[PDB]
Parts: structure tokens; sequence; C-alpha cells
């Protein structure tokens, strides 16, 4: 919905359309607002990576909200988890190593 | 490098099984040793370690990292192959 | 060799099940026997077992490693 100039997603999912309401493809500009941080956080965000079935979106994420509780790492042995580790603790936690790993 | 071989598999230790990064499975005989084999997989699934009771002699099931999907292998008869040392009644009663 | 023909083979610890080369069912109603044999028997062969309530005299079934596919054995 639109809310002052730009627009918004909320998450419920009760609501339905009506009969003989036509379907229309999403566009781009559309995903963009889908994938978004809610317009406050912009400044301390970072980027991660882009989505995997259209590749055309990034995504972002919030200092205070990854690093503030338990964050878990998942994996297989023969599968990468030293190099999946290494990897996402290499780009993660590069600007801000105040925090600890034990 | 450390390597397991037995017939029964459903007997033998977890972690002995478990010591492995690649596979080389051939023929296991008993319906019931299936039900402490399910765990022997590590890299696989169910559709082709349902075909290992029928596997004929000389064939194998390798998966592992060094193969994109798993596939059923017919190993070559080797050249030349082993011996028997043990002798047969028929043998013996010739006189 | 051990060919043991006995009726109570419950006494026999169940890990020699394993190198017997060839498996024999009469007409077994006691648990214990029945269910000793059926704890190593070869898997893939349901009807002809349950069936055994309805054999006629001196009918029975034999079939091991020494035959590839199950018999219905009646010894002449
Ligand atoms: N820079 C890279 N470019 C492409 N592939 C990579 C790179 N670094 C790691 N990989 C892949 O990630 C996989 C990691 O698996 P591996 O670390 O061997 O699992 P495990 O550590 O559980 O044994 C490897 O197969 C490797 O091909
Ligand atoms: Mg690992």
């Amino acid at each position: 919905k639109r809310e002052l100039n730009g627009y918004v997603f909320i998450s419920e999912d009760w609501r339905l359309p009506a009969l003989g309401s036509s379907a229309v493809p999403l566009t781009s500009d559309f995903l963009n607002i889908i994938y978004s941080i809610d317009k406050e956080e912009l400044p301390k965000a970072v980027e991660l990576g882009v989505d995997s079935r259209t590749k055309t979106v990034k995504i972002f994420a919030s200092v205070d909200k990854l690093l503030s509780r338990h964050l878990a790492v998942l994996g297989s042995t023969g599968y990468g988890k030293s190099n999946f580790n290494a990897l996402l603790t290499r780009k993660v936690s590069e600007k801000y190593p105040n925090s600890r790993i034990v | 490098s450390l390597i397991v071989s037995t017939q029964r598999p459903s007997e033998l230790s977890p972690t002995v099984l478990a010591m492995c990064s690649n596979w080389f499975s051939l023929r296991l005989t008993n319906e019931r040793d299936l039900q402490a084999l399910r765990y022997a997989m590590e890299s696989g699934n169910e559709q082709i370690l349902k075909q290992i009771s029928g596997l004929p002699r000389g064939d194998a099931v390798a998966f592992g990292s060094a193969f994109n999907l798993p596939v059923r292998i017919s190993i070559n008869q080797a050249r030349p192959g082993p011996k028997s040392s043990d002798a047969v009644f028929s043998e013996e009663w010739a006189n």
C-alpha cells in the first residue's frame, strides 16, 4: 500500500481478492519493496549478497539486529563447514571485529 | 588412511563406520542389516542404497566428494585375480 | 560339521544362525521356535510362510542357499 510517496510491505495473510480480479506478474520495482528495510536503518546497513531466483535484487541487514543475540551457522561434514565458516566470518566480521568468537 | 572391511555393518560400532570420506560398497546379504545400515550414508540418498541386496559379484556403489552424483559402476575383472586355498570333498573322496 | 536335528534351538546363541546353508520349516505352532526361525529367515518370502496353517499331511517347504527360489518340497 501507499504511505506518503512510496510503498510499504505488510505481512498479514488472511486478505484475499474478489472473483474476476485480474492477475499480473511482479516487476523488479515491486520486488525491491518486498526485500527492503524499514526506511530508517539504511545508513546502518550491511550488504551480503543477491537473491537466487532472479539475481537482480540486493539484500541488506541491520547491524544492531544481527549482532545482538545468539547467531548460528550450520552445515554438513565433507560439505564446506570449514570453508563456509571461513568465508562467512570473513565477509561478516571485517569492519567490527570487537565481537567475541571463543 | 584407515579402511574398514567386514560383512556385518549393523553389528559394527557407529563411529567405526563414520570414519570415511569416500565410499565403495559391495553386496550386503541380510535384510535385518539394513536397520542399522540406514545410518551408513553421509552424502547419498535412499533411491540407490536399496539395490545393494541384489548387487552381483564384482559390482559396487560409489559416492563421495570425487563424484558429481552417485553411480553404479561395473569394475573390470582383475588380471591376474585372487586364488583359493581350500579344498573340496570330491578331491579327497577320489582316493 | 554340525548338523543338529532339534526342536528347541533357542538355547543356541542367535549369532550362529548366519552361517547355515539351508533352512527347513515343518509344521510349527510354538511361539519361540518359529520366532527364532523367522529371526534369521531370508526376506522376500511371506506368502508361503503364512499359509503353513493349511498344510496337508506330509506337506513341507524347504529352500535356502542351495535353493535359489522358494520351493515346496514333499520328500518322496
Ligand atoms: N574461492 C572458491 N571458489 C570456488 N569454490 C570454492 C572456493 N572456496 C571453496 N570452494 C568450494 O567449497 C567446497 C568446500 O568443501 P569442503 O571445505 O571440502 O568441505 P569440508 O570442509 O566439510 O570437507 C569445495 O568443494 C570447494 O570447491
Ligand atoms: Mg567439515
